[PDB]
């Protein structure tokens, strides 16, 4: 995919965090660190150093992290990533 | 400094 973007899926519950913080790179949404136990982490599908491009046709790049936590916070159902690997 | 949110 664009900027050799890859797709993965995750299910997130209403109320229920992934398992995943995210930081600010210059424009660039990025995952910091996979929480143990998780949503994310069990998944296998996303990975520390990952950049976030899109979530549900979202454009996250270019977004600041605190308004990515309020997209997230109120997302549920099938979650489609656009991430480019670390 | 960086903040390092939780989702």
């Amino acid at each position: 995919g664009p900027l050799g973007s890859k797709i993965v899926r995750i299910e997130k519950a209403r109320d229920i965090p992934l398992g995943a913080t995210v930081r600010n790179e210059m424009d660039s949404v990025i995952i910091s660190r996979i929480v143990k136990g998780g949503a994310a982490e069990k998944s296998g599908l996303l990975h520390e150093g990952d950049e976030v491009l899109e979530i549900n046709g979202i454009e996250i790049r270019g977004k600041d992290v605190n308004e990515v936590f309020d997209l997230l916070s109120d997302m549920h159902g099938t979650l489609t990533f656009v991430l480019i690997p670390s | 400094r960086v903040p390092d949110l939780l989702v």
